[PDB]
């Protein structure tokens, strides 16, 4: 039925 | 208006997670991470709208990941523990046999890990009790309410106990009725 | 001891969806490392610790993240927050106490106690004998229950005469009619 | 107590009672306007020219301390000010200044410096400035370097002073060739 979606917290990048 | 879609917490040690939807200060529901089920303050609304659950699951997941990544950024910096500050007050104005409910409002939680009980003239209470999720606030800290149900009366006098590490001893901020 | 990760996204809204800016903070403990704001268009540094991702993200995710400004933010208002929060109303419970016991002719306060109401926005006024009180007239702030109500106390520095008439005047959008609530000495 | 603020600034002025706890007290101002006090054991402000910057801090009422915080001040915030903490008042005047520099921006070598100190109508002080590499021109309401050189280029600082109180301003200062 009604559907409620959030905020997609993002992946961060490594090393370097 | 102000809606927070996915405020997204997680802390280590101990894989503590927390995902919940705010809107203007309120909380819409959390995701209970272990049972994997989005649960509404107020039931109703969860017949005019729905939360996939998974959403939840899948940015805590990020969380974590983000947080080792972030750990190692800072060369491991342990967060500072806060002192957690209580205010108890009657939901409703108090009257001598009409039940209400006493409010705490625990305010500048830091880190989100606290302990927060009721105390019934002196001695701990277990029933009539419910807790809300840490809300955030504007520095960064957090936010809790803890709620116990009763009955205003001459002889009950009450406690709300706050145990935190940011506390070198558990506090309590004393209610009693008029 | 321990370690926090915070993410706090936030879609403020101006007269409805005429105007919805998205706020996204990445927290480490305490300290924001990076920060998208939809005023400024891409993800932002707002510490060493946010470099590594703000330069990739402005990459890979710029047009997701500046799309959920319609598919959340947008989305939510419209199709959820729209049926339930912003047609939530409660009523508020207005009563009168006095603080100190009652003896005639002798200085006092009246609390008017409004409680249970949703939304936040109300109008509260003292009255004496038909006239508004302003100067004498204190309040605390707006309380939050945090259960979907809130309440507010607002006091009026008084001296109880007889055949005076003390009356709370409150207004709030889930009244029709302002509620009014009296009390004589 | 006299306590001096600057424009824009924060203040606290202070306030301990004895019984250390949130009991009962509030801050007027000099037309005996309530300011900010305490309604059982939660904060109200009533409707005053203070009222969206005014504040206090409740973690310390336990402890018998009873703050008014003010932010952002204006000049006319300079007022006498009593705390009044069950029996107990004790009052403080607070003193509003504003050391501006009239000399908008770009300064160049020879130019004329020109700083003006903002002061309460009730009461003035004498303000003594000093130059990144020596002199230390001073007067009253309005202070003035004629010619300025390569050398002030820099951060000074003014000083004023009332009662045997003192407040510090530094502003940098850029002559350029």
């Amino acid at each position: 039925g009604n559907s409620h979606r959030g905020a997609i917290e993002w992946e961060g990048i490594e090393s370097g | 208006h102000v809606g927070s879609y996915g405020i997204t917490v997680y802390q280590s040690p101990g894989d503590i997670g927390q995902y919940t939807f705010e809107f203007d200060g309120d909380e819409l529901f959390y995701v209970d991470l272990d049972k994997k089920e989005t649960v509404w303050m107020l039931p109703e609304f969860a017949q005019l709208r729905r939360f996939e659950p998974q959403g939840g699951l899948q940015n805590i997941a990020t969380g974590k990941h983000n947080l080792e990544i972030l750990t190692k950024r800072s060369n491991s910096t342990p967060a500072t523990n806060e002192a957690p500050q209580a205010t108890v007050f009657p939901k409703s104005p108090v009257l001598l046999g009409q039940p209400n409910t006493l409010i705490c409002f625990v305010d500048n939680i830091f880190p989100p890990v606290i302990n927060i009980t009721w105390l019934r003239n002196s001695k701990s209470v277990t029933d009539g009790v419910y807790e809300t999720s840490f809300f955030v606030n504007r520095d960064y800290s957090f936010h809790k309410l803890s709620y116990l149900t009763f009955i205003p009366s001459d002889d009950d006098i009450y406690d709300c106990k706050v145990e935190h590490w940011g506390l070198e001893e558990p506090v309590l901020k004393h209610w009693e009725p008029e | 001891g321990s370690f926090v990760h915070q993410f706090q996204p936030f879609c403020y809204f101006t007269n409805g969806t005429q105007r919805i800016r998205l706020v996204i903070r990445y927290i480490y403990n305490r300290e924001e490392y990076v920060r998208f704001d939809s005023d400024v268009g891409e993800y932002r540094a707002v510490t060493e610790l946010g470099r590594p991702d703000a330069e990739y993200w402005n990459k890979q995710y710029l047009e997701r993240t500046r799309a959920e400004l319609d598919t959340v933010c947008r989305h939510n208002y419209e199709k959820t927050e729209t049926p339930t929060s912003l047609r939530r109303l409660e009523q508020p419970s207005v009563v009168i106490s006095l603080s100190r016991t009652e003896a005639l002719n002798h200085h006092n306060t009246l609390v008017c106690s409004v409680t249970d109401f949703y939304p936040a926005k109300i109008k509260v006024r003292w009255f004496r004998n038909g006239q508004e009180e302003t100067v004498g007239v204190s309040s605390t702030q707006l309380i939050r229950n945090g259960d979907w109500t809130f309440q507010v106390l607002v006091m009026l520095e008084m001296t109880p005469r007889r055949g005076e008439v003390y009356t709370c005047h409150v207004e709030h959008p889930s009244l029709t009619s302002p509620i009014t609530v009296e009390w004589r000495a | 107590k006299v306590v001096l603020g600057k424009k824009g600034d924060t203040v606290e002025l202070t306030c301990t009672a004895s019984q250390k706890k949130s009991i009962q007290f509030h801050w007027k101002n000099s037309n005996q306007i309530k300011i900010l006090g305490n309604q059982g054991s939660f904060l109200t402000k009533g409707p005053s020219k203070l009222n969206d910057r005014a504040d206090s801090r409740r973690s310390l009422w336990d402890q018998g301390n009873f703050p008014l915080i003010i932010k952002n001040l204006k000049i006319e915030d300079s007022d006498t000010y009593i705390c009044e903490v069950e029996d107990q008042k004790e009052e403080v005047q607070l003193l509003v200044f504003g050391l501006t520099a009239n000399s908008d921006t770009h300064l160049l070598q020879g130019q004329s410096l020109t700083l003006t100190l903002e002061s309460p109508p009730g009461s003035s002080p004498s303000v003594q400035c000093r130059s990144p590499r020596g002199k230390n021109i001073q007067g009253g309401k309005t202070l003035s370097v004629s010619q300025l050189e390569l050398q002030d280029s820099g951060t000074w600082t003014c000083t004023v002073l009332q009662n045997q109180k003192k407040v510090e301003f530094k502003i940098d200062i850029v002559v350029l060739a």
